């Protein structure tokens, strides 16, 4: 889940 | 305090919640009333009715893109534009819910991936009445004829949501209410795939008690809405459950079309 992570990152 | 509340630690829960969901999401059930309404002075919604109404107006609206094809595929384009700003707004809204960023990485992912459809469908309702949707933020009006009416299987993404929502609507909710019960939907301990349920549950509890007392106190005539409330949580499953048959059909049927990268990731091994 690459880009969730990034959004949940910033 | 976030352990053992009582009812003030629960109000303030629910204003934490109310202000973060204005910060987090740009046209609130308030602002969308009032459009559909008439009763505010911006300019009316461009409104969209068929083909020509399309054309005339797809220069009214937020929509990004590349570049003609048919109508029904430039809609459901547009709604994965849409859709993946959504998820954008409710991941940034779950990160404000109070214990969520402490739980493992990996549970706020599951509870995402599961979470953010359902809570699009629920917030989907406060930008529609009976004959029709706000889109582009509130800037468009897209009619509920014209939607239903795509060809097949296109038609069937949308008169669902539309079913539900009328019923939806009926419960009469506002901003502060709906602040609440989106946060209860994410922190679903029930999730497939989740690896640590208590910590999950220990927030929903608190959630569900804020959700409660906020319905008492801004719906006091309302009896019992907290009940039919919940019972909505399991309708939205189906409509997801409807939805990925759906999308199933359209990635074998039209096969020009792919999803956007984030939605496949929150499609790819749902359930
Ligand atoms: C029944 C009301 C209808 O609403 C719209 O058409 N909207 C509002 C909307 C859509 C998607 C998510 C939230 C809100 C809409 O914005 N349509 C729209 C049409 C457009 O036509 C060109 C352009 C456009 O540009 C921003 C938008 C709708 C469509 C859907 C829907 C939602 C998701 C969907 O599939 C995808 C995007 C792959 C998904 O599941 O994430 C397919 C259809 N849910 O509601």
């Amino acid at each position: 889940h690459k880009i969730l992570h990034r959004l949940l990152q910033e | 305090d976030q352990l053992n509340p009582e009812s003030a630690d629960l109000r303030a829960l629910a204003k934490h919640l109310y202000d973060s969901y204005i910060k987090s999401f740009p046209l609130t059930k308030a602002k969308a009333r009032a459009i559909l309404t008439g009763k505010t002075t911006d300019k009316s919604p461009f409104v969209i009715y068929d083909m020509n109404s399309l054309m005339m107006g797809e220069d009214k609206i937020k929509f990004k893109h590349i570049t003609s094809k048919e109508v029904a595929i430039r809609i459901f384009q547009g709604c994965q534009f849409r859709s993946v700003e959504a998820v954008q707004e409710i991941t940034e809204y779950a990160k404000s819910i109070p214990g969520f960023v402490n739980l493992d990485l990996n549970d706020q992912v599951t509870l995402l991936k599961y979470g953010v459809h359902e809570i699009i469908y629920t917030m989907l309702a406060s930008l529609m009445n009976k004959d029709g949707v706000l889109i582009s933020e509130g800037q468009g009006f897209m009619t509920r004829e014209f939607l239903k009416s795509l060809r097949k299987p296109f038609g069937d993404f949308m008169e669902p949501k539309f079913e539900f929502a009328v019923k939806f609507n009926a419960l009469e909710l506002d901003d502060s209410d709906l602040a609440i019960f989106i946060a209860v939907i994410i922190l679903s301990g029930d999730r497939p795939g989740l690896l640590n349920v208590k910590p999950i549950e220990d927030i929903q509890d608190n959630l569900l008690q804020a959700l409660e007392l906020q319905l008492k106190l801004n719906h006091p005539e309302s009896s019992q809405l907290f009940a039919k409330l919940l019972q909505k949580m399991t309708d939205l499953r189906q409509i997801v459950t409807e939805h990925v048959q759906l999308l199933q059909v359209i990635k074998k049927t039209e096969t020009d079309m792919s999803l956007h990268p984030l939605l496949q990731e929150i499609y790819k091994d749902l359930y």
